[PDB]
């Protein structure tokens, strides 16, 4: 949903600054679902939702880590 | 809109299921499926459809049915499956059955008694570890109960087979489930569950144009509905 793709853009806001804390909100987002054929491309429309939110205007990842 | 994995198929090998065993309850956060055997009792409990999604921003194409994650419920767990005790047992045969669940989220299953009376199975909540108790509902007149020291039950008339239940329903009020069981021989009967006693007794042959013929045949095909309304605090019961 909408606050799982809001949550992985304020994880890339910190994988410029650190490592450590965005690593842990992967290991978390292994509490995820894991069935391959439509839920892995339900990450997948969050992963290319932030490519074409990082190719338009200022990307919504933006506030937080300027 | 189509539901996504919408549909299951569960086989309960060497059980067949009650014709009315099947109970669909509903709770804030869950949808709980009680389904009555021959020989079981199980308690499926799936997520709630206000709870599957947080964001109003679902493309319609990817709504799941309540039964997607059905394959992660592990119903080997003793707290969702009971084998049926063969003493006081279930009446061979029978195919009355009720189940609900309890104001504390327990489940209950009801089904007729080998000697007449009404059997509960009472599972403990989800969410809590328990052991599964067994209460039998009998008409125990209180001359019976006085006298249960001085005769052999030779004598006490046990419940014959006419005592059966062919119908039950039930309907949950406050911290109370009356159990309502039609009767081969004819009587609707109301049980608190709660107080483990007989409330009411009704002859429903007193509201048919009767033939003499009538009241020596058991009544196998006697059916019995309930329905409450919420507005009125009323209820019915449709024979």
């Amino acid at each position: 949903k909408t606050k799982h793709l809001k949550a992985a853009f304020l994880r890339y806001c910190r994988k410029d600054i650190l490592g450590a804390q965005s690593m842990v909100d992967s290991l978390f987002s292994d509490s995820d679902m894991e069935p391959d054929d439509e839920l892995d491309l339900a990450v997948n429309q969050i992963s290319v939702d932030l490519i074409d939110d990082y190719p338009a205007s200022d990307p919504r990842w933006a506030e937080s880590v300027p | 809109i189509n539901l996504v994995n919408n549909a299951v198929r569960l086989r309960i090998l060497n059980c067949s299921i009650l014709p009315g065993g099947v109970h669909i309850c509903e709770t804030p956060n869950n949808i709980v499926v009680l389904i009555l055997t021959n020989q079981t009792v199980h308690r499926l409990i799936l997520p709630h459809p206000s709870r599957m999604y947080r964001s109003e921003i679902i493309s319609d194409s990817h709504i799941q049915s309540i039964f997607t994650d059905i394959g992660k419920t592990n119903f080997h767990d003793p707290s969702n499956t009971y084998v049926i005790p063969a003493i006081p047992g279930r009446a061979p045969n029978t195919t009355a059955s009720t189940a609900w669940l309890s104001s504390d989220g327990e489940a209950l299953f009801a089904l007729p008694s080998i000697s007449g009376g009404i059997l509960v199975i009472k599972m403990p909540p989800h969410d809590m570890e328990g052991l599964v108790t067994i209460a039998e509902l009998k008409q125990s007149s209180v001359m019976q109960r006085l006298l249960t020291g001085w005769m052999p039950s030779s004598i006490r008339g046990d419940q014959g087979p006419a005592h059966l239940p062919v119908s039950l329903a039930v309907h949950t009020l406050d911290h109370d489930s009356y159990l309502f069981a039609l009767c081969q021989d004819h009587k609707l009967r109301m049980w608190s569950y709660k107080d483990q006693m007989c409330l009411m007794v009704a002859d429903m042959l007193e509201y048919v144009p009767v033939s003499k013929d009538i009241r020596q045949t058991a009544g196998t095909g006697h059916k019995l509905r309930l329905a409450f309304s919420e507005t009125l605090g009323i209820l019915y019961l449709g024979v």
